[PDB]
This record gives structure tokens, sequence and C-alpha cells, in this order.
């Protein structure tokens, strides 16, 4: 734990990154949390929805 | 059947030519909620259930 202060800082970076790719498995309340299978699924009404 | 003993047939390892119910006119009410009904020729399904 000698160097401890500088893998804070690596650690947060890292698992800032690692959740800003979680949230693209998230579909915020949509059908699906992917654009191809809401662009190869529905019309262009219910789609830009 | 009727609607209180509705008859479910499986669907499976088949190819399904959607476009002959789309272009089919004898249908009063052609409504689809989870998909486009123009789509269902260019996807895979299994577990489909008439």
């Amino acid at each position: 734990s000698a160097l401890g202060k500088l893998q804070d800082v690596v650690n947060q970076n890292a698992q800032a990154l690692n959740t800003l790719v979680k949230q693209l498995s998230s579909n915020f309340g949509a059908i699906s949390s992917v654009l191809n299978d809401i662009l190869s699924r529905l019309d262009p009404p219910e789609a830009e929805v | 059947a009727s609607v209180y003993a509705w008859n479910r047939k499986r669907i499976s390892n088949c190819v399904a030519d959607y476009s002959v119910l789309y272009n089919s006119a004898s249908f009063s009410t052609f409504k689809c909620y989870g998909v486009s009904p123009t789509k269902l020729n260019d996807l895979c399904f299994t577990n489909v259930y008439a």
C-alpha cells in the first residue's frame, strides 16, 4: 500500500470508464438497450420514441 | 376453439413468409405491438405460438 495514491487515481478512472460502458446495457425504459434491435424490429414512428 | 379454451399451436423448425400476411386484404385487423409488420421477414424467431 505504498503507492496507494496513484492506484486510487488509476482505479477511479478505470471504474468511471467501466460504469460508462455498463450504462450502454441499460434500456432506460425502452424495449431494448440495443439500437440495432430497435432499427430492425420497429417502424420509424415507434422507433423515434 | 372458443375463447375460454383458446387453441395454442407451436410453430417451430420452419421458414416463414409473413409477407403473404401483410399483403393479404382478408384480415380486418393486422396489428403488431412489439415488432413492425414489415420486418417479420427479416428476423428469426423461436417459441412462436398461435
